[PDB]
């Protein structure tokens, strides 16, 4: 069934590159702000949980429209397979 | 009663009232919003549905109220009695406008068209229309037209404002949660302590006030 | 009811062990909290319980209840049992359920004693990912037995009315 | 038994009666203070709503008690008969000011007032202004203005408690968290502590009669 | 045939019931404790809300039906004569005795005199309260006054008892993170060790049997 | 009867199969990033959650088809057993 | 009427234990993510759903329902 | 839907700025702590969660009042929004 295998395919595509944009700036923060600290020789366990809020906020406030549109486009496109029939 | 098919007819009507309330009035929205209310402060139980749809009821009593008088006064006039089956139909049609105004001012009319094209078999359901050509539709238009895209209509404008309603609290319980990070209390979950913030932030606005009198005045102004 | 109520039981110990915590099974006419494998057994057992015909049974000890004790003659449940009955229930659970909780206990501290030699390892994140299947592994061995060990030696017999009921008229 | 209609007026109330109890008594407040009691505690299932609500509305009874049956002996007096529709009509209004001024110490007065001025008949322009002499404004306002006023500023001011109910258990619940963590057990969930030191606060408190108490002086005066 | 005033009074008391089981009997305080119980087990729904209700509700039977059928033999009784309303409203009240004992027995005499103030000085233009001499009115407590100050007391009662069960499994609690420490093996989380030795321990000493032992013996001797 | 417990033997046997490729996986990265940060001393947390996501979707991509034929055919056995009886 | 009673439970067993797997499944992937917060019911509805409708079980079912009364 | 996305980003805004100072603070304390062990050395884990605490306690103390201002401000703000 061409059309609920391309449904079901899209939507978890849809999840892991929706979701991969903060997961990969939140982890190269931590990897970097964990290094400092080590050359640094200097520990404590607040300073990467702030920063990586901060990464992941300016990260949202500049994808979010295209989180919208990707959204949108695929709404549409769904209910126009669904009612094709007729 | 002066005709017995009068009689069966406001019977019947006196009968249907319910369905029409729950399908072709604000109820249909201030019933919505006040439950939407409730989840937002994150309550189970409390207030009663009951309490609830009571206040809904009895501020969009106030809204309708007018055209219902309106309604009344002009039929219980004997003022004029019919020669023939087209001057009845007409002296009732011309009744009913007062409430079919209310309804296409609300309703979006592509879809009253829509549904004026579909019940009608007419050139097999749908086609295309090559001209773009408005005909004072807004008389022509079947109540039994109207009531559905109203009825869509407000639904939609409800979650909306629903939307608007939620965002206030989502604020709050994210920046709970952040500062219990802050401090390392890594395992106690924030609704044990976010909740009495919201409580006190909805009190402080007084949100019932506010909401309650902008219900109304979208559909009323007053001083 | 007391042969479903112990099978319900050791899907709640198992599900619970393994993580699992919000269960998505649903029952709003007992008004009772569900899991996807306690609603499993507990079909299961009732299943097997009615292909071995007990359903005789169940007519049969509502009609010994009438000739054994009599609406007239004021017949009341003893009192002494009914003080045992809640344990007796929970015991007959966590017999059943022993074999599948220690092999998940032994699981975790075997990683957590293997974290002592890489303490960066998630061993917790590690026994979330294993206990499942470790869970159903396990439980499918000792299956079989699931079938007689419901079908008699938990099913209430009419013999037993002489015991927890009597006559007080 | 008496004038036919006056038959169906009583029934028709009575009909009405759990309605009116939800949404226009003391009851609203008792039945959500309660709940939100249950909540501070942390209970999910204890006691159950069947017990809050038969307490919640028993203590309701008293409170209103005095109003119905000073109404009740009100009406079975023989001391008239009536000329004319408004002897009649302003007879019946009068019985009805001991609830008019129940209604009127709790509702709020600017809402009760926006609410009076929406029923009024619409005009083309902006209505014709008016000021009232206070025996009908502040004496007597209509009770389909007073209703749901109250409701609201009801269910506000219940809220408002619920607010300062939670208070000492949050603090509890950050302290006990506070400890653990001078202690170093830092995975333990604090919930398992915090719960039955909540309990104990409460008992030695005895809220219970606290707040049964309390909540009738807000209406009863007892000496 | 019989009376038909009596066969009211039959029907309604039958609804009503439940209500009644459920806000001023001894299940009130059974269906709490078990609950409170399996909470601190730490492991919801074993047992079933069906088997603990359904425990308690049977014995609750034990001591309410002796009362109920005393009640019933008192009143099928062919010896009686009256002369007037006062006489057999007498002999009525005389009747439910039995039951007004128990009340009294388990509740707060100063919570249960406040309620008896409160259904009537709302009345009063004084403040003296000696005017009847006690021996009256301290039998004679109203059965409406007797039931919310019951249930209040029943509930407290319950989270007195169910505070003393929760120490010992903190303190298990504790002793498990202390040796998880001792140990060094530190990232493992307690309650997945803790809860089966909950479960174990407290079956192992049965203290469900106990437990239910120790409830009974408040309210009758077994023997 | 027989065939009551074939069957539900038959359901566990299929829920350990389809499951166990996703875990054993997810099992594998969780032990290998552990060691890599060991190895070189790193003390972030969310890498391991980053690249399991990937290893997971990747072989549901991967096993998609296998796991419709399956509860296809476990489907169609089972309401013969239940139905075809004489 | 105790006969049919027990005989159309019996079928009812039978048609769960598809969905019983289904919903085990589900519920072990996604605590393989360590996503613990997440209700499964979500994603395990549709799945049902595509599934029964691929069977198309109302025509197997109501077929054989009759079956069994006639030969 | 200009209103609409207004009401969106201040959503964001707002929670980056309510949490960051609580953070910002609990930062620098657990630092400069952390420093001054390296000096006269030793090494204790609970200090920083000790003294965190009465930083980030004191911080909500002083603020709490900014913090319930600029919430009303942003709760009438958008019930407007929505009823107009
Ligand atoms: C909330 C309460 C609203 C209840 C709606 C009552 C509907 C009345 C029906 C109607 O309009 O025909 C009346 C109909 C109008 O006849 P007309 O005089 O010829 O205009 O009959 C009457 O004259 C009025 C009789 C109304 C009796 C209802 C009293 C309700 C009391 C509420 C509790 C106090
Ligand atoms: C309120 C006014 C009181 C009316 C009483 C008159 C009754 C009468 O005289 O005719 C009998 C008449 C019954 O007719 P009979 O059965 O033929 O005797 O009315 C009744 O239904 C009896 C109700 C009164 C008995 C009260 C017993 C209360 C026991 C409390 C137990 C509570 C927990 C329940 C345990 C389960
Ligand atoms: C995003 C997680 C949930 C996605 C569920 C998609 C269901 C697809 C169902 C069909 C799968 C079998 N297939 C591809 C052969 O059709
Ligand atoms: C504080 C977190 C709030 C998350 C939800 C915010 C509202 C949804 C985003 C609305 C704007 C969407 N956008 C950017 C495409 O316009
Ligand atoms: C179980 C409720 C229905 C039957 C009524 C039982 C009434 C209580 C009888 C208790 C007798 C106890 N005993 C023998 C020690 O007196
Ligand atoms: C967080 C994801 C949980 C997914 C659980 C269901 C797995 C099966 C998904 C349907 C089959 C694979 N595919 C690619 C078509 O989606
Ligand atoms: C959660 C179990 C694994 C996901 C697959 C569930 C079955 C979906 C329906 C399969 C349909 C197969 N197909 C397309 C050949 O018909
Ligand atoms: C910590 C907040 C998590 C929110 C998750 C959803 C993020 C995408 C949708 C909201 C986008 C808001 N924005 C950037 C338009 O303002
Ligand atoms: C994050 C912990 C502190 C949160 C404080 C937020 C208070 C919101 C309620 C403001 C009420 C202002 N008021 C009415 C007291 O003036």
């Amino acid at each position: 069934m061409d059309d609920l295998v391309f449904a079901g395919n899209k939507a978890l595509y849809l999840v892991l590159i929706l979701s991969g944009w903060p997961t990969i700036v939140a982890t190269i923060i931590g990897l970097l702000v964990g290094l400092f600290q080590t050359v640094t020789q200097l520990q404590e366990q607040t300073l990467p949980f702030g920063i990586k809020l901060l990464g992941v906020c300016l990260c949202l406030f500049l994808l979010s429209g295209w989180y919208g549109e990707v959204l949108l486009s695929y709404g549409r496109q769904v209910i126009f397979l669904a009612l094709a029939k007729g | 009663m002066g005709n017995d098919i009068s009689l069966i007819a406001l019977l019947a009507f006196s009968t249907l009232l319910p369905f029409i309330i729950a399908s072709g009035t604000c109820f249909v929205k201030f019933s919505i919003v006040f439950v939407m209310v409730r989840n937002a402060l994150g309550l189970q139980q409390i207030p009663s549905n009951m309490t609830l749809n009571g206040v809904a009821l009895l501020l969009s009593m106030f809204v309708m109220w007018p055209i219902m008088h309106d309604a009344y006064v002009y039929f219980e006039d004997e003022d004029v009695t019919f020669n023939d089956i087209s001057s009845l139909s007409k002296h009732v049609d011309e009744g009913l406008d007062g409430y079919r105004d209310y309804l296409i001012k609300y309703s979006d009319r592509e879809l009253v068209q829509f549904f004026e094209n579909a019940q009608l078999k007419r050139q097999y359901g749908e086609e295309t229309e090559t001209v773009k050509r408005d005909k004072d539709e807004i008389e022509k238009p079947s109540i039994f037209a109207l009531l559905p895209a109203y009825a869509l209509s407000e639904i939609k404008s409800a979650f909306k404002i629903g939307f608007y309603l939620y965002l206030p609290f989502v604020v709050v319980d994210l920046v709970v949660s952040s500062v219990l990070l802050a401090l390392g209390m890594m395992m106690m979950s924030p609704v044990t302590i976010s909740t009495p913030i919201k409580l006190v932030l909805f009190v402080a606005l007084d949100g019932w006030t506010l909401l309650s009198k902008g219900l109304i005045l979208q559909y009323m102004d007053i001083a | 009811s007391w042969p479903f109520w112990v099978m319900h039981a050791l899907g709640c110990i198992i599900d619970n062990q393994r993580g699992a915590t919000l269960s998505s099974s649903i029952d709003p006419a007992n008004g009772i909290d569900t899991s996807e494998m306690a609603n499993f057994l507990n079909m299961f057992a009732a299943v097997v319980y009615l292909q071995n015909g007990g359903l005789v049974t169940m007519v049969d000890v509502l009609n010994k209840s009438y000739q054994l004790c009599d609406p007239m003659n004021e017949c009341t449940p003893s009192l002494p049992p009914l003080l045992t009955f809640i344990n007796q229930v929970a015991q007959n659970a966590l017999v059943l359920a022993s074999p599948v909780v220690l092999v998940l206990l032994l699981s975790e501290v075997f990683l957590g004693l293997l974290s002592r030699f890489a303490p960066q390892m998630n061993a917790f994140a590690i026994s979330l990912t294993v206990k499942s299947g470790i869970a159903v592994l396990i439980m499918l061995l000792y299956f079989s037995p699931v079938l007689p060990d419901n079908v008699l030696r938990l099913s209430f017999q009419a013999t037993g009315l002489s015991s927890w009921f009597y006559e007080r008229g």
